């Protein structure tokens, strides 16, 4: 129905302030009130902010009162959010929310339809190419007629890098995990699971793909 | 509309396009107070302090009106928040109602109608209370119906008290005369 | 305010099967008004969170009606007529009478599989990672069940607790099991003076803890 | 004020600080009215008309005080402008009063009191020009005693008219009855 | 009695914006208005704005609206001109004047107390340094028994530059004349006039202190 | 709007004498308010514009008695009693009935000197000139009376209107005559090829305009 969309991916580093903007989209803007809630990395929500499109003035959450700022344009049927000096502790999703009405012709009183999130990171703006490491097995290829092979890709930055394997081939018994943050820089890392006989009979070759580095980086597992 | 370009005939236009709907609500005044003639007839000292009466409750009114309308429009109440500020409008309303009467029964007094003393000082109290009530509900049911209640509540507030300074007045009038 | 919670954390139910998610609060959630704010919403894997029951008795338009929101006070529940694959996710019991309106801190919808142990699999460093620049090994836990898992990083045998990372990968969508990665960030001679890794996972299914170590 | 923190108790301290100003500007149409008692005793339809003409009268104030006051404070006006918009104020209460009273004797007609629709033609024309000249000239004698207009007209105006809405239209109902 | 001051000397280039201060001192700046008076380059002066303190807002000349916006603080009792697209026709002297009560209980209704001046020039700002010029007699020195001596700085800015005769000794008979503007770089002329048996048996030297390139050029008129 | 005058531009006297100066507005400066704003300023040469007259009859604090307004309607008149020395500068008239209040075009208050004759003498390039890579001939005009001068660019006595600057100081404070600078910018080889340079001033006390030329 009511289709909400706000801004896309976000990047910034320490003691930056970045402006979150939400546009409304299939209902009079003027007349329902946005909520500002935050998803943190993988965790419950937290509500931090309720902006009132016509008066244009907002009530705030305790733990984000300055930390965040709500305003909107009533012309543009844009909701912005302007965090402030945002520490590495807003490294986080933030949603917005039509969740109010003006003539409280709702019934409840909350949420009704919710943006698409514009991932916030606060890590050091360093992109740096994903150097690509092929976990070999354990040593000399034990037997055990199943044996898996890993990859590692440490040290990059952001959070989008593909893996495939064999460029999307072999996709079976594959496992790939999500980009933790380690001290300002990511860390993806990657398993199939093969049988004995396939490997090292079968060249596997590991490859990733970052955009903002432009970098694919293939390289394939070698029995140690 | 800017002032010192326009013309009488527009100026004219523009106040009298108000000035008809508010005195539309004075002709439902008068028409009420013509009612209850029969009560004025039997003393003259009655209309002694309709002009009082209604301005007490009319500016308790615009009064209760406009601290809900800023309380509403910095987020401080919401619509769902009415029955909250209900128990305390009428709280502040009778603690507003006995010392506004206490006042005007002694200009009552001082007048010299002591016939007049208990309708008067049960009045202004039954008045400042369903005048108070009734302006500070009004901006939920204004807000309710969908309309900004910033726009539209300084002359509504004033007719529907007003109304019932009359309504209320005379109906206490012929419960404690006759 | 309203330090608001749920139990359990982690629903493991079936496909097709009654699931009763709690949601307890910390204060009475009546509203000076007086109706229940207890807005349930359920945000699907890579989501946003949609409205799924909004003051506990009522439902939204859209929803199915396997969700049942019952409850009232200061104890409510969620419960699912027949646990269907579109229902899966994590469901957040919110409030919306006291400022601010909080969340809760959602529990997931999983598959009850049947239980399975690792496949653990210690990764000594790459040949390539011996000439680097960085030292990392890595040990692999591969589907498992459930996601109750840890592992006990032990140098030589002996526990080490510095420079962890651990990411555990979702409800896989062919057999319902996880599986997590630990890798273990170290200098170099750190690598080259010590030979044994012991990858230690204790898991719920198996009596002892699983191990893995390698000597270089 | 801040609202919802706000107990009973302080909210009426305000209030009826406020309130209790405006009571006494009450009091004084009240002693207006009793002074006038001779004519309301000869007849008792005047009295049906005072709501009406009073809010009338400090609504052409709280009209026109805005409309000068709105229009001072962006400079449209000069505060030396008295003399130029007092032949147009006087203009447009000709032209407002002269529809006012229009339907107000109507409305008085459609009452039956024909001995009423004299006194109260005159007295709405002669409420409606005395309120807007004074509503259009409390702006500036304010702002020339060194007041900001908005803050102390809007109950003055309402004051000031009303009081001058009584004395006028018993005074025109002395002149015209008995 | 009150004291009027306003902001310094101000440079431009053409096409900026530019801020002039104006603070008030000795009155209450909140109830007296603050009038913006231009004077061209030694001409007549032009009213361009009458700021209102108290309420914020301003009333405007005809030819200088959009070209200016009168702002002011109450707190800080300062009134702020801040002129916009300023052309080179905008070479001038800007003066505040405290000129309007807010009571009106002046009588008077214009100009009680001026500024000081604030120079606002419009050119391309190269801080040339001056480029001196000792300007020698006609030929070969023709008898008459008065003749005078001159200088020329040509190619410097901005307008202040001192030129004094043998360093500020024989200042009698000397003229000074305006630092006139051509294209951007403005000219200082001089002269001296002395009798025909003290030069050339006196030794007159010419000298400049230009601030804004610090230089301080010497030369002695030689006789052609 | 009320494209305001003066006259004259320029008015001789002497000190110790009454100096009379007419203002007449455009249209009439009476107010709908109904009094005469014709406000005058007086600003002492190098200093702001400080008010002397207002509502044209009155006077302003701190002024002396040696001025005197009147007039009224359209035509309005600044006369002085005793023209001191602290009263010398520009007067503007201004007004301020109808937005905006322009002022007057403002006029001087020189010294009636004695009318004397300029001491012209043309000043060829320097001999750094010579060697400068720009050419720059000056003609002086100085010790004359009244302002009103004019100079006549002639080259090889032909005339020329092309990139001509002139500056006139303002009065002397010994014999208050006043000197004028006549430069003539031009490139290098237009000094070259042209030999007489015909500096001519024409003065209303000389009959005959005054020149001054030199052959290279």
């Amino acid at each position: 129905e009511v289709k909400l969309q706000e801004s896309g991916v976000e990047l910034v580093k320490p003691g930056a302030s970045v402006k979150i903007s939400c546009k409304a989209s299939g209902y009079s803007f003027t007349g329902y009130n946005m909520n500002w809630v935050k998803q943190s990395h993988g965790k419950s929500l937290e509500w931090i902010g309720n902006i009132s499109p016509y008066y244009g003035t907002s009530i705030y959450n305790q733990n984000f009162k300055g930390k965040a700022t709500l305003t909107v344009d009533r012309s543009s049927s844009t909701a912005y959010m302007q965090l402030n000096s945002l520490t590495s502790e807003d490294s986080a999703v933030y949603y917005c929310a039509r969740g109010e009405s003006f003539s409280n012709y709702e019934g409840y009183y909350a949420m009704d339809y919710w943006g698409q999130g514009t991932s916030v990171i606060v890590s050091s703006a360093k992109t740096t190419a994903p150097s690509v490491y092929p976990l070999a097995p354990v040593c000399g290829d034990t037997s055990g007629s199943s044996v898996t092979l890993g990859c590692l890709v440490k040290g990059y930055f952001p959070e989008p890098v593909t893996l495939t394997w064999n460029s999307g081939s072999l996709s079976s018994g594959v496992h790939t995990f999500p980009a933790v943050l380690q001290s300002d820089l990511y860390t993806l890392s990657s398993s199939v699971t093969v049988t004995s006989s396939t490997w090292p009979s079968q060249s596997i070759t590991c490859n990733v793909a970052h955009p903002a580095s432009s970098t694919k980086v293939d390289k394939k597992i070698e029995p140690r | 509309l800017v002032y010192s370009e326009a013309g009488p005939v527009a100026l004219w236009l523009a106040r009298v396009r108000w000035l008809v709907i508010l005195i539309l609500t004075g002709m439902v005044t008068s028409s009420i107070l013509q009612g209850f003639e029969s009560v004025l007839e039997a003393v003259t000292a009655l209309a002694f302090y309709v002009p009082v009466l209604l301005g007490t409750g009319g500016n308790t009114g615009n009064q209760s009106a406009t601290l809900i309308i800023r309380a509403l429009a910095t987020r401080d109440l919401d619509l769902r928040d009415w029955r909250r500020v209900f128990l305390k409008e009428m709280g502040v309303g009778l603690l507003l109602g006995l010392t506004l009467s206490f006042l005007l029964v002694g200009k009552v007094y001082w007048d010299g109608h002591p016939l007049l003393l208990p309708v008067v000082g049960v009045s202004l109290v039954l008045i400042v209370f369903f005048a108070n009530l009734v302006g500070a509900m009004l901006p939920f049911l204004l807000r309710r119906l969908g309309v900004d209640p910033a726009l539209v509540s300084n002359p509504l507030v004033a007719t529907l008290s007003d109304v019932t300074g009359l309504l209320i007045y005379l109906s206490v009038a012929r419960l404690l005369l006759e | 305010d309203v330090l608001m919670t749920q139990t359990p954390l982690s629903l493991p139910v079936s496909l097709g099967d009654q699931a009763s998610i709690s949601c307890r609060s910390s204060q009475s959630l009546v509203h000076s008004d007086g109706n229940t704010y207890l807005h349930w919403y359920l945000q699907k894997p890579g989501q946003s969170p949609k409205l799924l029951i909004y003051k506990v008795s009522n439902r939204f338009s859209g929803v199915p009606d396997r969700f049942s929101g019952s409850g009232s006070g200061t104890d409510f529940t969620l419960k699912i007529s027949r646990v269907e694959a579109e229902d899966l996710g994590v469901y957040f019991c919110s409030q919306s009478t006291h400022v601010p309106w909080t969340f809760g801190g959602g529990t997931k919808l999983e598959i009850k599989r049947a239980d399975a142990a690792p496949t653990v699999s210690i990764f000594p460093p790459s040949s390539e990672q011996l000439t680097s620049g960085g030292a990392s090994v890595v040990c692999f836990l591969n589907n498992f069940y459930p996601k109750d898992i840890n592992v006990k990083w032990k140098i030589d045998g002996s526990e080490r607790q510095n420079g962890v990372l651990n990411s555990w990968t979702d409800q896989d969508s062919k057999d319902s099991t996880y599986s997590m990665s630990s890798t273990l960030t170290l200098t170099k001679d750190e690598y080259e003076r010590h030979n044994s890794y012991t990858c230690e996972a204790t898991h719920k299914t198996s009596t002892s803890p699983i191990v893995k170590s390698f000597n270089r």
